[PDB]
């Protein structure tokens, strides 16, 4: 190891420093709430009528499980491009509201 | 330390750091140069008998 | 990493690697200056002895 | 709609610019002339929807 | 992976008393070191290996 | 965000405000979205 670090084939008497020391993790733990309420995306997207531009409505989505996999499964969803989060990474995060 | 200060607990971060050359190799050499010299100052002042 | 796509997160992560990397050099350069005045003061102490 | 869907509306004039996420729907008559316009839309004052 | 806080360390118990509106703990370095498990609401402390 | 600092058992004449440190704490958070510019405080 010290031969490789010093880029020489022989090392003279002394004290030399080499690679660091670290302890690898043993396993992994993942924690998330227990609600399973299946947020109503289809209610919003497949609504019979939509509001006007000048009087756009605000809807609250909370206390439910978000699943955008089935949402993106729809063919005619074209104009989809997101700023804060990459669009493919919406199934592994959490939001306040 | 080279990496744990910059890319601590991020294995993929260290891979990108290798593309910046031999930066911290200088730092380990430079910081060692100070440390060894500090012992020589004490030898010069006191060790005279 | 987990919030942005890997295609352009390199641009974001690069501007943060350089930001921390430049911080270390300023610290090291300070140490070389400080080590210069201490060594210039240990020789005076050795001469006094 | 083939026969004409006219339940969706917009605006052509507003007195001032708005802050983001603003919240009100005032459909009052908007005028362009110096003289005040009240009641029905007339000269230099027209229906804003 | 406490609610998206990816990292490595040893999870131990803590005696600091978070307020009801407090969930995350920080320090001088501005790196998280105290989180509360969403399911069972004890307060934990995070220190690196 | 609702910041309430209610001190009971304060033995003093009303006069003016006393001397002390007040640390307003958000008792409850309620995310509606609307903004308010006018209101009236109810009293019993
Ligand atoms: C959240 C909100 O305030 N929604 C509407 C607002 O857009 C409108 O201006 C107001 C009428 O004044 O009625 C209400
Ligand atoms: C959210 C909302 O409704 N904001 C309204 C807007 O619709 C309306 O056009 C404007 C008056 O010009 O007043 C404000």
């Amino acid at each position: 190891e010290t031969k490789c670090t010093l880029k020489s084939f022989t090392v003279e008497k002394g004290i030399y420093q080499t690679s660091n020391f670290r302890v690898q993790p043993t396993e992994s733990i993942v924690r998330f709430p227990n609600i399973t309420n299946l947020c109503p995306f289809d209610e919003v997207f497949n609504a019979t009528r939509f509001a006007s531009v000048y009087a756009w409505n605000r809807k609250r989505i909370s206390n439910c499980v978000a699943d955008y996999s089935v949402l993106y499964n729809l063919a005619p969803f074209f104009t989809f491009k997101c700023y804060g989060v990459s669009p493919t990474k919406l199934n592994d995060l959490c939001f306040t509201n | 330390d080279c990496t744990m200060y910059i890319c601590g607990d991020s294995t993929e971060c260290s891979n990108l750091l290798l593309q910046y050359g031999s930066f911290c190799t200088q730092l380990k050499r430079a910081l060692t140069g100070i440390a060894v010299e500090q012992d020589k100052n004490t030898q010069e002042v006191f060790a005279q008998v | 990493f987990s919030r942005l796509d890997k295609v352009e997160a390199e641009v974001q992560i690069d501007r943060l690697i350089t930001g921390r990397l430049q911080s270390l050099q300023t610290y090291v350069t300070q140490q070389l200056i400080r080590a210069a005045e201490i060594r210039a003061s240990a020789n005076l102490a050795a001469t006094k002895m | 709609k083939v026969s004409g869907n006219y339940n969706y509306l917009y605006r052509l004039f507003r007195k001032s610019n708005l802050k983001p996420f603003e919240r009100d729907i005032s459909t009052e008559i908007y005028q362009a002339g110096n003289k005040p316009c009240n009641g029905v839309a007339g000269f230099n004052c027209y229906f804003p929807l | 992976n406490f609610n998206g806080l990816k990292g490595t360390g040893v999870l131990t118990e803590s005696n600091k008393k978070f307020l009801p509106f407090q969930q995350f703990g920080r320090d001088i370095a501005d790196t998280t070191d105290a989180v509360r498990d969403p399911q069972t609401l004890e307060i934990l402390d995070i220190t690196p290996c | 965000k609702i910041y309430s600092k209610h001190t009971p058992i304060l033995v003093r004449e009303p006069e003016d405000l006393p001397q002390g440190f007040s640390a307003l704490e958000p008792l409850v958070d309620l995310p509606i979205g609307i903004n308010i510019t006018r209101f009236q405080t109810l009293l019993a």
